[PDB]
């Protein structure tokens, strides 16, 4: 059985997480379900992730799976001549444990202005959160980093160029996911180049 | 009408929501909650419902949840606390909804929703509106005030 | 029987809810004053006993009406209840944003920032409190006193077309078209445009 199972939330999804077991074969094939805090006695299994051997499932959107209330999953290693007990992680209550991930910046260079948006390549199935996402703005080989106000997500960032031009600017975004307490994501990664 | 604003509710109102949430589910954890019938869990999204039809569905789940929860803080005064913020915000809502409204799924919903009181336990059906909270908040009370937007 | 407290008011900036209420006088000695709220059905109390003049209701939900009441007591006997009703959605004051002018050349860049709330988060500002939000600025040349209004969509604008080496004052508020509410103005900060 697997030593360490944890049901975990990372770019806007839910993973379960596992590790082999210390006697277990090479051959080791796992088999995990789900089961979510309204109903305890059912136990529905995730199709997509039967019979993997990847130590990592996705159970983001399951058939009739409640993202509303706390769930929880089990997982388990299968044989081919034996199975062991289920091993069941903690309960998750993803609209108060989901990690937001950085969002992608589009930019577009307007006579004396920069206009930076956030795109989010969000789970189909996820429910309407409030997302808004923070740009840091600055120059290559200083510490000085303009940060500028958190702005809702599907509305640009504006940010104001002076007519210097041949030189090292940089940005990067953040978003805050915001339920009952802001969440924050780290900053992406600085995807930046040249000027006008 | 002025439900619109309604679309996000501020994080301190999430908080207390969620306050008497826990303390709800602790309190069904010693409760027998059995339903002859899972009538709150709804097959269907007010989505599905026509825009004028997805007010009067919320209305009548919303008026269950506020009455089972009413009829649970009376019950127990150490729910009536942490649930008084919660039914003061979900009346206010209430009133709301039903300022914004002057056979198919909706008839069957309303006539299920309607027996449901007087058929099953009490303590299934705090537990479903317990349950359906978060739901009814953050996934039906947003389409509503949204109006058209939602689709 | 102990006087009731004067002039029971609610004044609340940026959802920052504080009841006062002016100390009657009373020779016999200081008055404690009680606050009450009625939640739900129910009246819950804050302030007890307060000697000061001034409770925070800002822990009060935002969301519909709500009944506050205050009283004096000295020792056993105590005042009357003094009601009022509050209606934070609309009974609030909105705050004046905070500015951010830049001159560029022959042209101003301002930037609003929203009205924060201190109860809430830096998300939760006043501008998603209200779906209706905008922004209206208000500039003029220094010495004309002719005001100019625009309605920016975003809080972010442009001002061009102005005289070179010239000053102009500029102003933002928080509007609400759909309830005709607005916000005091920020403090009017005036920049210089050169070459
Ligand atoms: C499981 O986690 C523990 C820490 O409590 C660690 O010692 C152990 O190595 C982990 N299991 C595996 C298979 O790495
Ligand atoms: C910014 O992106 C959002 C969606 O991410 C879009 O709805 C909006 O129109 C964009 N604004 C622009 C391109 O100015």
């Amino acid at each position: 059985p697997p030593q360490n199972v944890t049901l975990l939330s990372q770019n806007f999804s839910v993973y379960l997480t596992w590790l082999p077991g210390l006697g277990n074969p090479q051959d080791v094939t796992y088999f995990v379900a789900y089961q979510s805090s309204p109903t305890r006695r059912r136990w529905r299994e995730v199709e997509e992730c039967a019979g993997t051997k990847e130590l990592l499932c996705s159970m983001m959107c399951l058939k009739k799976q409640d993202l509303y209330n706390k769930f929880k999953g089990r997982v388990r290693t299968v044989s081919p001549s034996s199975k062991s007990p289920w091993v069941e992680s903690e309960y998750l209550d993803y609209l108060f444990e989901v990690e937001p991930a950085p969002p992608v910046l589009v930019l577009t260079q307007t006579e004396e202005i920069l206009s930076a948006n956030a795109t989010y390549q969000l789970p189909p199935c996820m429910p309407p959160l409030d997302l808004k996402y923070e740009v840091a703005f600055w120059k290559e080989g200083a510490g000085n980093k303009t940060l500028f106000p958190v702005t809702p997500h599907g509305q640009p960032v504006q940010i104001t160029l002076q007519p210097a031009a041949s030189e090292h600017h940089c940005l990067s975004a953040r978003t805050i996911y915001t339920f009952s307490v802001p969440k924050y994501s780290k900053f992406s990664k600085p995807t930046c180049f040249l000027l006008e | 009408c002025h439900i619109a604003q309604f679309k996000s509710l501020s994080p301190q109102e999430l908080q207390a929501f969620k306050r008497a949430k826990d303390a709800l589910e602790e309190s069904l954890l010693l409760k027998d909650c059995k339903c002859r019938s899972r009538l709150f869990p709804r097959t269907w999204d007010l989505r599905q419902l026509q825009v004028r039809e997805r007010p009067v569905a919320l209305e009548a789940e919303l008026a269950l949840t506020l009455k089972v929860l009413e009829a649970t803080a009376d019950t127990d005064p150490a729910l009536g606390d942490v649930l008084d913020q919660p039914l003061h915000t979900l009346h206010h809502i209430l009133s709301q909804l039903r300022a914004c409204i002057q056979r198919g799924r909706l008839h069957h919903w309303l006539h299920r929703l309607q027996e449901a009181p007087k058929k099953e336990s009490p303590g299934c059906l705090e537990a479903s509106v317990t349950f359906n909270l978060f739901r009814l908040l953050t996934r039906d009370l947003n389409c509503v005030a949204s109006g058209d937007l939602c689709v | 029987m102990v006087p009731p407290p004067e002039n029971v008011r609610m004044n609340s900036v940026n959802f920052k809810n504080i009841l006062q209420w002016e100390s009657p006088a009373f020779a016999k000695g200081q008055l404690t004053f009680t606050a009450q709220y009625l939640s739900y059905r129910i009246f819950q109390d804050k302030c007890m006993q307060t000697t000061l003049t001034e409770c925070d209701f800002s822990s009060l939900s935002k969301y519909g009406d709500h009944t506050l009441r205050v009283r004096a007591e000295f020792a056993d006997e105590h005042s009357d209840w003094v009601q009022i009703t509050f209606c934070p959605v609309d009974d609030t004051i909105i705050g004046p944003p905070g500015m951010q002018v830049e001159v560029l050349a022959d042209s101003l860049h301002m930037r609003f920032l929203a009205p924060k709330i201190e109860n809430e988060y830096e998300t939760w500002t006043m501008k998603d409190m209200y779906n209706s939000w905008t922004y209206n600025v208000q500039y003029w040349k220094q010495g004309t006193d002719e005001k100019f209004q625009i309605t920016p969509q975003y809080d972010f604008e442009v001002l061009r077309n102005l005289e070179p080496r010239t000053t102009y004052c500029v102003q933002v508020r928080g509007f609400l078209p759909d309830r005709n509410k607005a916000g005091e103005w920020s403090e009017p900060v005036c920049e210089q445009t050169t070459h």
